[PDB]
């Protein structure tokens, strides 16, 4: 690993340059490094570590999705034959957005997941693992694709089930769980009724136990109870 | 297009 | 060069993709494989190799600014000692943006400028000469620093000389140029004077031309011609 | 911040 010589704080810090910076390889680069030390992170580190790969691969799935269209385009009936390159570059990025799917992957495999006892930290980490499947799903053709997107459904459907005796229905980690999983329903799965059932009955659990929380933890929760609600209006 | 996620 | 096995109008074709996808790191080598081939740039390949570039190490000098100016901070009266890793980390950016420039210098040297005998072609690459120097310059701090900057400056010249033979004023090449050097005077050389008198110079005379064009030229130029307008109206 | 520049 290139950053295995620097200090474990030094790669946090720089990891919080990078962010200001908007440099998020770079950022990614750092927080790899510091969950490579092999000490569990906080949950700040977390959030770095999930802002730093989320911001790589988001691009990543954008630019997939660009050429994808594309490429799709290139295909249909009375489109002038451009060759192979279209095809070519779509599989580049999709390539280079698998490879950083499967590094995300392997350091929750190798070895977060595992050492993540509290509630707050392995519903996170499992989260992140039915994101990063789901991102291999968006783009996934061959023969594992069924098993991709049941490991996406594993890894969220684990996460739900901690989050649900472990966590209040405010509990922002909680929350983008349900989310995500609602997408992954929608998007992935094929199946838009448990999606807006997911969504719906997360919204309206969370909404009853707002009554419990300090007016920065309300904001927390409020803007990701948005979140849903825009899912919801968009699907419905 | 994206639905959100976080 | 990793791009040497691909068919020239293959790279300028991935090229326009990666623009499309806002893949301007992978712009830029498609660009430069292209370059690599040998044969001189159409003028649409010239504004692709600009762009591409130009967006790659725009990021980089954003990315930059922000960390020196954090830099700074951390060295002012006052302020807790954080260690080496704000100056590693600047160090780290300055010398991907560097890299990206010799690069960038590389190509213009070997071989696009001595083959570029149209003022339309050698004026542009004269340009991004000067650019390409002045944003080395803008992070000089060594020996060189004043060679690098008169590099910038000796490239422009020779640029400004040609384009006021060959070129008429609203041409919007020699229009960025004047911008681009105006800015050099301003912010390189500590010349605001000159800077503010070759915008003024470059936006009458072009105005004066504007009668000859059509509307598709006159749009181009007028475009131009309001970027030297705002520089003029934040430094006076 | 930046001038313009292109
Ligand atoms: C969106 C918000 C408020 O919360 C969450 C919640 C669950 C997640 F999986 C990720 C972020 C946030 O920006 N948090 C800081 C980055 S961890
Ligand atoms: C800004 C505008 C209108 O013109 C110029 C002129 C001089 C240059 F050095 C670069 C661009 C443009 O976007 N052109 C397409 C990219 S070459
Ligand atoms: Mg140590
Ligand atoms: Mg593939
Ligand atoms: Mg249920
Ligand atoms: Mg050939
Ligand atoms: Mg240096
Ligand atoms: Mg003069």
């Amino acid at each position: 690993g290139a950053m295995g010589s620097m200090e474990r704080a030094s790669l946090i810090q720089k990891a919080k340059l990078a962010e200001q910076a908007e440099r998020y390889e770079d950022m990614a680069a750092f927080m790899k490094g510091a969950v490579e030390k092999g000490e569990e992170l906080s949950n700040e580190e977390r959030c770095l570590l999930s802002v730093a790969y989320k911001n790589v691969v988001g691009g990543q799935r954008a630019a997939w999705r660009v050429l994808s269209s594309i490429e799709q385009k290139s295909n249909e009936e009375g489109s002038e034959e451009k060759g192979p390159e279209v095809r070519e570059y779509r599989e580049k990025v999709e390539t280079e957005l698998q490879g950083v799917c499967d590094t995300v992957l392997g350091l929750l495999d190798s070895h977060l997941i595992k050492e993540a006892g509290d509630a707050e930290s392995r519903v996170f980490y499992l989260k992140m693992k039915g994101d990063y499947y789901r991102y291999l799903a968006e783009v996934a053709t061959g023969d594992d694709k069924k098993r991709i997107i049941d490991s996406a459904r594993s890894a969220y459907q684990e996460a739900m089930d901690i989050s649900k005796k472990e966590m209040p229905p405010t509990n922002p980690i909680r929350l983008g769980l349900a989310l995500n999983f609602s997408v992954f329903h929608y998007e992935i799965a094929n199946s838009p009724e448990e999606a807006i059932s997911l969504a719906k009955t997360t919204f309206d659990e969370a909404m009853a136990d707002l009554h419990t929380l300090s007016e920065d933890s309300y904001k927390d929760s409020t803007l990701i109870m948005q979140l849903l609600r825009d899912n919801l209006t968009l699907w419905t | 297009g994206f639905p959100a996620t976080v």
